[PDB]
RNA sequence: UUGACCUCAAAUCAGGUAGGAGUACCCGCUGAACUUAAGCAUAUCAAUAAGCGGAGGAAAAGAAACCAACCGGGAUUGCCU
RNA sequence: AUAUUGGCGAGAGACCGAUAGCGAACAAGUACAGUGAUGGAAAGAUGAAAAGAACUUUGAAAAGAGAGUGAAAAAGUACGU
RNA sequence: CUCGUAGCGGUUCUGACGUGCAAAUCGAUCGUCGAAUUUGGGUAUAGGGGCGAAAGACUAAUCGAACCAUCUAGUAGCUG
RNA sequence: UCUUGGUGGUAGUAGCAAAUAUUCAAAUGAGAACUUUGAAGACUGAAGUGGGGAAAGGUUCCACGUCAACAGCAGUUGGACGUGGGUUAGUCGAUCCUAAGAGAUGGGGAAGCUCCGUUUCAAAGGCCUGAUUUUAUGCAGGCCACCAUCGAAAGGGAAUC
RNA sequence: AAACUUUCAACAACGGAUCUCUUGGUUCUCGCAUCGAUGAAGAACGCAGCGAAAUGCGAUACGUAAUGUGAAUUGCAGAAUUCCGUGAAUCAUCGAAUCUUUGAACGCACAUUGCGCCCCUUGGUAUUCCAGGGGGCAUGCCUGUUUGAGCGUCAUUU
């Protein structure tokens, strides 16, 4: 007659995930104007590790496409990507591992 | 002996801040001496003494701003009588006999009469 | 705790001026009940409890 | 050394020494006594004899 | 409603070598561990807690009220009652005592303490204020600390001043025909208070 | 309905009490209205409501509130009653018409419980009324 | 272990003093009051606690105003001052 | 350009108002169980206790979409029945 | 007209009389216990008046023995009985 | 990984003690001792809930449903 | 196994035996196994019975006086009792920052006490002018797309020996 | 035979029953209606010539003013020509004031005696920095004012 294991992980008290380790979410770029009509170029910067994820994670620097300034998008590494590789993102971006 | 207020009353604006710098002067004194005294009970003639000093400069500086807001609408609520929360939220007078022209028709029309069981 | 709050201190200074014995000649006053503090604080008898 | 009031800072003591004594104050320093008072230290510039300004004052 | 009640004990249970009475939990105080609730424990409730919803008056029949009335009246008649009951009436030539209405006109003390002893209650009014006591036991600081006997009834028809003066004397005890109170007749249910009563009194009692 | 609170949707006494899902809030949703509107404007005093449209998550209703401090509304003798102090928050009390309406206040046989309302009127018949000379 | 060894690991604090009451009720964790509710604006008190009401309702303490309203409804809500000077 | 109108905002704008306490009684919501049934589930306890919201010196109710079926009474409330 | 174990002011009693009566007659919601919600005591009485025992002696002292006050010290603050 | 200090536990003596030093200690002997280590402080999870390398363990000497107050003077064909 | 209070017998009894340990003199004192000083003997043996701090305590610190009670013997001594004295900061800490987290607002929920949520679906914002006489500098342009606050006396942090 | 033990009495102890009191409680009746943003209830800290508490008060601090009474208060000390008096008093009454830090608690915050911003004024060679004095700065809502926003929308414009 006692709430059981299973039950108790969704109150989310000590079953959260363990967080403060973690370089952020990894998502792809904001689906944009340049990405939907054109592509654009962003560099990977560093190639580093998340604690709790099995992988590598990219951080891709894009220029700002309307204001004067850099975006670190941060992606989940595709093997053969290096660091200083130009990276691709849109529609009319070519088939290479890591666009 | 200690001040008399009635004798306050009688004093300017400065005369009563200069005789308050004093009544202060001899307070301070008063209490160097206690330290080298077993008791000095004259430390409380003069305490009173500046307490009916700053009751005085208080009286004529209320009744300073009183006549100068005197007769008019929204005096400061420290002057604006002190009554009740609800004694003061309370229709007045006025409000309260407020009366529709339809009521007072009828009041001035049919009047409660006097009248006896005689003849 | 030597690192004090205020608070604490102020709470401090009370329990300490009152911390003394019954002054004698309030035990001569006209129709006198009271023999003794009542109140009397100790810290080795009873914690003041923050 | 002066009781001083506990809503008063150094600045309200040294000013209120300077106009009371008409002396001239190197230096304040303050504690909090455990029976809850305050204690100012007032050290008076080398102008000044704390001994001459405490028997005008009437201790000592 | 509440005394005895304002506590919050529990009783311990069998197995702690103490009866079963329900006990002050907490500690500290000396009251901590003791009996409560019950009417054998020191603080505890009594036995069947007084209530205002006692019956306090009794109803009686009126017919029998005025029985017993019509009884008293006629037991302040022949004297053998009135000095069984107490009332010095010894040296009084008849009973009863019908004095004339002039007596209900009076209205200082003093001329009717004169009238009450020149028409025989002398003695009587002597009886009381000779036989003013502290009562004894825990009633005398209950606002009922002398005791003093009964002195004679003077009943009237119509009041003009006899009420009044007689008022501050010790025992005598005023009354109209149209009332006459049992309690003041018959006190202590012993019958044959001594009744002075005026002409107009008698005549209106038929 | 009124979903009754009771996590997990527990009771814990009688099976009479152990429904949680077809129950059904003694006040309307228009009364809700007009505690909810004079709790937001506190100041004023409601006089009354009425629905003005719904849809299948909410009604809709409009209340009317009159300021009795505004002298407007502190002269004129046809609304200064509600400056009296009896007349604060007549919605939370019930006093408005949805108010007298949910409590029941009507006259004759069909509300011989609430008349007087019925906590008053229980009071009344279950007190013991005992006389000086019983009766 | 539960006892007298566990007893001499007690020298944190689950509770301080109260800014409203001064009761060393305030839970420092939870920045709540045991006893009076603070920071809640209504007062803790509970029907249930009838005694507890009793220590703490009006009364218990000066009442600095209330004990004065009194004799101002006794003579009425005067304004002003008496008149005369001495005998 | 300019001038309204409607709706919506801002301001340490001018004036004002609400909160909290108390809570015996009052108007509401919400709401048990012990208990009784010699078990118990409907019932009962009880439209009660606890909980929450709102008043006043009283509150509420109140001048009939009433009671009736009489030769008819006549706002509401309370007592006797 | 009705209600009212709260508040203010009164008046009463076939009530209780310090283990009673409110928990509390008294510096009582006090002292004290618990982290806390909360729990929560005991404790009235010399004499009409302190007149509360000057002084001598023994003892380091407490104190004793005397003396003395007092109607009473078979009332000496550890005090009515 | 191992022998073994500190530390952290708690095998056996079924030793001492058992109206104790102690409502769980004392002594010897033991397990482990570089990590699933030990620990402070801060923080989160609250009672049919929590938390549990799981013993119904633990949740302030309280646990097969904590503690406090109220309902409640609960009821008892049973005992004094 | 009543309640509260008081009192017995047991009974001058069980006991006051862990942590190696005391002893001689003088002084003080009415009184010294126990106080002070000298002397000797020992122990902790630097993961200390040493020198400091954190939590907690709260004056226990120190001096003078003093022994009715307390220090389960004693006491002239005391963390006891009575009376005072004592805690000094630009540089050490707090204060500030964020952490796991807590939490307002906007808004939605809830009969309601209140719950959610923490940048969300809000019209959420205040900063320099390049340096001066029509300027209490603004009635000038111009920029920032950030979004309460609390949260560490062991983290980060301006500066003293 | 003592001691011892037991019983009884007297005296002395222990203890605080009994009795007798009672500025308390309880119950009934009667009358009245008055808390708070003009800051309440409640809290903390302080305040007296010698006070720990109770009671009272708030840096004007067991109180100030005002009024009535008319010579106290006192346990000591002091002052008491002020005492046929605008005048003692821990007096009564109470209409004027003060009312620390708080608290619904209101610039923000609070396990901090923590950090701001605005106005006036003062000092430091100062519109900007530092300091002191005084006054402000919460939220929701109403009426109004002013400034606005929306091609929501109407007239008027070479
Ligand atoms: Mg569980
Ligand atoms: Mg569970
Ligand atoms: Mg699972
Ligand atoms: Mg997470
Ligand atoms: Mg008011
Ligand atoms: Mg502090
Ligand atoms: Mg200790
Ligand atoms: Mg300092
Ligand atoms: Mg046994
Ligand atoms: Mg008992
Ligand atoms: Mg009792
Ligand atoms: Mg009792
Ligand atoms: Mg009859
Ligand atoms: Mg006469
Ligand atoms: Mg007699
Ligand atoms: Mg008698
Ligand atoms: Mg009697
Ligand atoms: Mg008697
Ligand atoms: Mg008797
Ligand atoms: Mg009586
Ligand atoms: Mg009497
Ligand atoms: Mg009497
Ligand atoms: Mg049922
Ligand atoms: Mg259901
Ligand atoms: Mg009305
Ligand atoms: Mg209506
Ligand atoms: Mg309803
Ligand atoms: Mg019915
Ligand atoms: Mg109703
Ligand atoms: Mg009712
Ligand atoms: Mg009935
Ligand atoms: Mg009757
Ligand atoms: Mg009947
Ligand atoms: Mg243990
Ligand atoms: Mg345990
Ligand atoms: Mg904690
Ligand atoms: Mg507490
Ligand atoms: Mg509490
Ligand atoms: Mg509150
Ligand atoms: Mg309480
Ligand atoms: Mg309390
Ligand atoms: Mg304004
Ligand atoms: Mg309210
Ligand atoms: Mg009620
Ligand atoms: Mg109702
Ligand atoms: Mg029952
Ligand atoms: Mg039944
Ligand atoms: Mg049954
Ligand atoms: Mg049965
Ligand atoms: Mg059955
Ligand atoms: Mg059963
Ligand atoms: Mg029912
Ligand atoms: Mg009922
Ligand atoms: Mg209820
Ligand atoms: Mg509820
Ligand atoms: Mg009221
Ligand atoms: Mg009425
Ligand atoms: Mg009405
Ligand atoms: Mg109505
Ligand atoms: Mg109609
Ligand atoms: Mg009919
Ligand atoms: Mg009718
Ligand atoms: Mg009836
Ligand atoms: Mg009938
Ligand atoms: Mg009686
Ligand atoms: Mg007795
Ligand atoms: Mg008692
Ligand atoms: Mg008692
Ligand atoms: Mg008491
Ligand atoms: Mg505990
Ligand atoms: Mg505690
Ligand atoms: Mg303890
Ligand atoms: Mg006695
Ligand atoms: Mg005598
Ligand atoms: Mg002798
Ligand atoms: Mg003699
Ligand atoms: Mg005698
Ligand atoms: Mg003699
Ligand atoms: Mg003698
Ligand atoms: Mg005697
Ligand atoms: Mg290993
Ligand atoms: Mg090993
Ligand atoms: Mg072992
Ligand atoms: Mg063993
Ligand atoms: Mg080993
Ligand atoms: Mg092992
Ligand atoms: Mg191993
Ligand atoms: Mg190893
Ligand atoms: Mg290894
Ligand atoms: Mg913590
Ligand atoms: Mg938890
Ligand atoms: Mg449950
Ligand atoms: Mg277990
Ligand atoms: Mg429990
Ligand atoms: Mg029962
Ligand atoms: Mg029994
Ligand atoms: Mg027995
Ligand atoms: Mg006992
Ligand atoms: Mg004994
Ligand atoms: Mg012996
Ligand atoms: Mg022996
Ligand atoms: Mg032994
Ligand atoms: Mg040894
Ligand atoms: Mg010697
Ligand atoms: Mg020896
Ligand atoms: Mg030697
Ligand atoms: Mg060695
Ligand atoms: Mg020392
Ligand atoms: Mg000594
Ligand atoms: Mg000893
Ligand atoms: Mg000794
Ligand atoms: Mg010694
Ligand atoms: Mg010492
Ligand atoms: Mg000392
Ligand atoms: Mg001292
Ligand atoms: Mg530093
Ligand atoms: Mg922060
Ligand atoms: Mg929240
Ligand atoms: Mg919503
Ligand atoms: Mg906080
Ligand atoms: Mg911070
Ligand atoms: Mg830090
Ligand atoms: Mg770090
Ligand atoms: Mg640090
Ligand atoms: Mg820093
Ligand atoms: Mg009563
Ligand atoms: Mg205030
Ligand atoms: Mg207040
Ligand atoms: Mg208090
Ligand atoms: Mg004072
Ligand atoms: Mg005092
Ligand atoms: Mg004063
Ligand atoms: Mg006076
Ligand atoms: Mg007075
Ligand atoms: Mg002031
Ligand atoms: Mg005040
Ligand atoms: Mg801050
Ligand atoms: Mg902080
Ligand atoms: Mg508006």
């Amino acid at each position: 007659g006692r709430v059981i294991r299973n039950q108790r992980k969704g109150a989310g008290s000590i079953f959260t995930s363990h967080t403060r380790l973690r370089q952020g979410a990894a998502k792809l770029r904001t689906l944009d104007y340049a990405e939907r009509h054109g592509y654009i170029r962003g560099i990977v910067k560093q190639i580093v590790h998340d604690s709790g994820r099995g992988a590598p994670l990219a951080k891709v620097v894009f220029r700002d496409p309307y204001k004067y300034r850099l975006r670190e998008e941060i992606f989940i590494a595709n093997e053969g990507v290096h660091t200083g590789q130009f990276i691709y993102a849109g529609k009319k971006a070519s088939l290479n591992v890591g666009n | 002996a200690g001040v008399k207020a009635y004798e306050l009353r009688t004093k300017s604006k400065e005369q009563l801040a200069s005789q308050l710098v004093d009544l202060k002067k001899e307070l301070a004194e008063l209490k160097v001496q206690k330290l080298s005294r077993p008791s000095l009970p004259k430390i409380k003639t003069v305490r009173k003494s500046i307490a009916c000093v700053l009751t005085v400069i208080n009286e004529q500086q209320r009744e300073a701003v009183r006549q100068l807001y005197k007769g008019k609408k929204y005096q400061p609520k420290d002057l604006r009588a002190k009554k009740t929360r609800a004694l003061r939220r309370a229709l007045t007078k006025f409000e309260a006999s407020q009366v529709t022209e339809k009521q007072r028709k009828k009041q001035i029309a049919f009047p409660q009469r006097k009248y006896a069981i005689k003849a | 705790a030597a690192q004090k709050s205020f608070r604490i201190k102020q709470k401090m200074a009370k329990a300490k001026k009152q911390n003394r014995p019954l002054p004698q000649w309030i035990r001569l006053r006209t129709n006198n009940t009271i023999r003794y503090n009542a109140k009397r604080r100790n810290w080795r008898r009873t914690k003041m409890n923050i | 050394v002066f009781q001083v009031s506990m809503k008063a800072n150094k600045y309200q003591i040294k000013k209120a020494v300077k106009e009371l004594y008409e002396v001239d104050v190197l230096k304040v320093n303050t504690l909090v006594r455990p029976n809850g008072t305050k204690k100012a230290y007032v050290r008076l510039t080398a102008d000044y004899d704390a001994l001459d300004i405490a028997n005008r004052i009437g201790y000592i | 409603e509440k005394a005895g009640h304002q506590t919050s004990a529990e009783s311990w249970g069998t197995g702690r070598a103490v009866a079963r009475i329900p006990r002050v939990g907490g500690g500290g105080t000396g009251r901590s561990g003791q009996g409560a609730f019950g009417n054998m424990c020191r603080g505890g409730r009594m036995f069947a807690p007084t209530k205002t919803w006692r019956k306090w008056n009794v109803k009686v029949n009126h017919n029998e009220k005025r029985y017993a009335t019509a009884s008293a009246i006629a037991a302040t008649a022949v004297a053998s009652l009135v000095l069984a009951r107490g009332h010095r009436v010894e040296k009084i030539p008849e009973i009863p005592l019908v004095v004339s209405t002039d007596l209900e006109s009076i209205q200082k003390t003093k001329e009717a303490v004169a009238a009450l002893k020149a028409v025989g209650a002398h003695s009587d009014l002597l009886k009381v204020l000779k036989s003013k006591k502290l009562r004894a036991g825990k009633g005398k600081y209950r606002n009922r600390r002398w005791t003093q006997r009964r002195g004679p009834l003077v009943v009237y028809a119509e009041d003009n001043g006899i009420v009044k003066a007689l008022r501050n004397v010790p025992g005598v005890e005023t009354a109209n025909v149209a009332s006459l109170n049992l309690l003041q007749l018959a006190p202590g249910a012993h019958l044959g208070r001594f009744v002075i009563w005026t002409e107009a009194a008698f005549t209106k009692l038929d | 309905n009124r979903k009754r609170p009771v996590p997990k949707g527990a009771t814990y006494g009688k099976p009479t009490n152990q429904g949680v899902n077809e129950l059904k809030y003694q006040r309307s949703l228009r009364a809700t209205a007009e505690e909810r509107v004079g709790r937001r404007a506190a100041n004023l005093r409601v006089l009354n409501s009425y629905w003005v449209n719904q849809d299948s998550t909410y009604k809709y209703f409009e209340v009317i509130l009159v300021d009795p401090q505004h002298k407007a509304i502190r002269r004129d003798a046809r609304y200064n009653w509600i400056c009296d102090p009896v007349h604060k928050h007549r919605e939370a009390r019930g006093l408005t018409a949805t108010g007298k309406k949910s409590r029941g206040i009507n006259k004759g046989h069909k509300f011989n419980n609430t008349k007087a309302g019925r906590r008053k009127t229980w009071k009344r018949q279950n007190t013991l009324s005992l006389w000086r000379y019983r009766k | 272990g539960k006892g007298t060894p566990s007893f001499g690991k007690r020298h944190n604090k689950s509770h301080t003093l109260c800014n409203r009451c001064g009761r060393r009720s305030f839970h420092v964790q939870k920045k709540t009051c045991s006893s009076c509710g603070y920071p809640a604006a209504k007062t803790r008190s509970y029907n249930w606690g009838a005694k507890a009401k009793r220590r703490h309702t009006t009364g218990t303490g000066r009442m600095r105003y209330l004990k004065h309203v009194s004799r101002r409804f006794k003579n009425g809500f005067q304004t002003g001052s008496a008149s005369k000077a001495s005998a």
